[PDB]
This record gives structure tokens, sequence and C-alpha cells, in this order.
């Protein structure tokens, strides 16, 4: 199985996989609605220092 | 979809006191291919040609493509063949559903 326009293959050659494991992503090649929202996440320091 | 033409035995009339049908000569008429062919009958009954053609039963299967001549004593009641086909289809479907589990190939079908 595979999809030609957009396939993201998350696995390598000669790799042993079990059932019901995500192998590829169709990537939803069909375009998403273009409502881009940009959000600002802040990283917080866990410990003190320089 | 198909029309079967069964030739009578020795071209006898239906009103004859000893009437029979010849299953070795059956002509099908297809409707999708506009073709008229012969039926590849499989005569499986002990007796050969010396056996009287009064104890016979043509069984048609596989969408009118399989023909078998068997005696009328070893026939199958409708419920038997219905249950046979249902059991086969159900087992195929069950093996399909279970094949997609990781615990397969180490299991048993009880």
């Amino acid at each position: 199985v595979n999809i030609p326009p957009k396939s993201l293959l998350l696995v390598q050659n000669d790799q042993y996989v079990e059932s019901e494991q995500v192998i590829a992503e169709i990537r939803a090649g069909i375009s998403t609605l273009n409502f881009k929202e940009k959000v600002r996440k802040h990283i917080y320091s866990d410990s003190d220092g320089e | 979809s198909k029309v079967f033409l069964t030739k009578h035995y020795r071209n006898r009339r239906a009103g004859d006191p000893e009437f029979a049908l010849d299953f070795e000569e059956i002509y099908v008429i297809d409707s999708k291919t506009k073709s008229i062919t012969r039926a590849k009958v499989v005569v499986t009954v002990p007796g050969g040609r010396n056996r009287d053609r009064k104890n016979d039963l043509l069984v048609i299967r596989d969408n009118g493509t399989s023909f078998k001549i068997i005696p009328s004593e070893e026939r199958d009641d409708p419920t038997t063949v219905i249950e046979k086909e249902e059991w086969k289809k159900s087992r195929q479907d069950m093996e399909r559903h279970l094949r997609k589990l990781r615990d397969f190939s180490v299991s048993n079908w009880f």
C-alpha cells in the first residue's frame, strides 16, 4: 500500500514492525483551509543558572 | 440471465409413458456476452450408459457454470447447502477479522 502525491514514510527498509502501527501518513494532501493563526508559546527554565 | 435447453431422451414426447431428459446435452444462452455454448457436464454416477436415466439429478452451481449429474439418493436438502455456504462465508470473514491482531499465528481455532 502507498499514496503517490504525498506520502510521509516513517519506517526504514528491512524493519520489523507489528500490527496496527502507523507506517505512513497520507499527509492529508488535500489543502487545509488557509486560516493561519500564529501563536506564541513560551519556554520556561526548569532550573536556575546563566 | 441464462436459459438452459435440455434435450429430451431419444427425442421422446412428454406424453410418452417412459419419458426422460438428457443432461449430457445442455445449451446455455448468455445475456451479457450474446453467446450460446454447451454445458461441460461432469457425469459422476456408477452404471455408465447401461444405467437407466431415471435416477439422476443435475446440480448447478457457480453462477450456472458447474454441472454435475448425481443420483437422486445422495441429494442435499436446501437447509444443508444453505448452512454449508453460510458457514464457509462466516469462517472466511472471521479469519479476516482476526488476522489483523498481533496475537495471530500463535493462536488456535476451536
